């Protein structure tokens, strides 16, 4: 059937060109259907994982940036409750516009989310554009989720992405207690009196 | 030599040329102090770093 328990919304957001999909597309197990990117602009897949015995689907949607989907993707904003933005080390105007994409996505997403910041492409190690001593500092004052994310041969959104999960799960994990269901009595042959 | 409160004396200090057949000044450029750092891209043309090398 669907047998999950709770379902979470994650953007990624980021100028064009800063290595979404490449990113997203090794990392997800899959989306079944390879689709296209701009026909209604903003694409998705899957991502189930578990934490606390509970079950969890989180649904990657990455949004692409082409100015024509002005009013769309600020709708597609709406309800997000997990974020990551996406930048490059290599290129550098990025970084410029990462606050512009933080302080568009503080407005009108939830209440609270909770954002990361990932450095794709450090295959090219010889080649930083900004460093990554200053955006782990802007990462330390806008409690934000910081990791290397290098490109080919590495696991840092393996673990970098399940506790964005972990971290958004005690977000909204309240409370429950049991559902047990063992009280049982009273086979009798109704002795009635009304 | 002598100066006196304001007087400048302009010293006419004779030297050699070097050769370039001798030294080689494209070696690595600038020197660090300091071995590491962040290692970002220096953001200038080749030939500006050239003729900053050898104005350094």
């Amino acid at each position: 059937g669907y047998d999950y328990d709770y379902l979470f919304k994650i953007v990624l957001i980021g100028d064009s060109g800063v290595g979404k999909s490449n990113l997203l597309s090794r990392f997800t197990t899959d989306e079944f259907n390879i689709e296209s990117k701009s026909t209604i602009g903003v694409e998705f897949a899957t991502r189930t994982i578990e934490v606390e015995n509970k079950k969890i689907k989180a649904q990657i949607w990455d949004t692409a940036g082409q100015e024509r989907y002005r009013a769309i993707t600020s709708a597609y904003y709406r309800g997000a409750v997990g974020a990551l933005i996406v930048y490059d080390i290599s290129k550098s105007s990025s970084y410029e516009n990462c606050n512009h994409w933080l302080t568009e996505l503080r407005e009108n997403a939830d209440d609270n989310v909770a954002v990361g910041l990932i450095g794709n492409k450090s295959d090219l190690a010889h080649l930083r554009a900004v460093p990554t001593d200053e955006a782990k500092n802007f990462a330390m004052e806008n409690q934000m989720l910081f990791t290397e994310t290098s490109a080919l041969n590495s696991d840092n959104v393996d673990k970098a992405f399940r506790e964005l999960i972990v971290a958004i799960f005690q977000m909204v994990s309240k409370h429950q207690v049991d559902l047990s269901g063992s009280g049982t009595n009273n086979m009798g042959s109704n002795g009635a009196p009304k | 030599y002598h100066v006196e409160a304001s007087h400048t004396s302009r010293i006419i200090v004779p030297i050699k040329k070097i050769d370039y057949k001798k030294y080689n000044f494209e070696n690595t450029p600038i020197p660090r102090i300091f071995p590491g750092r962040q290692f970002i891209q220096s953001g200038l043309n080749e030939e500006q770093t050239i003729e900053m090398r050898q104005k350094f």
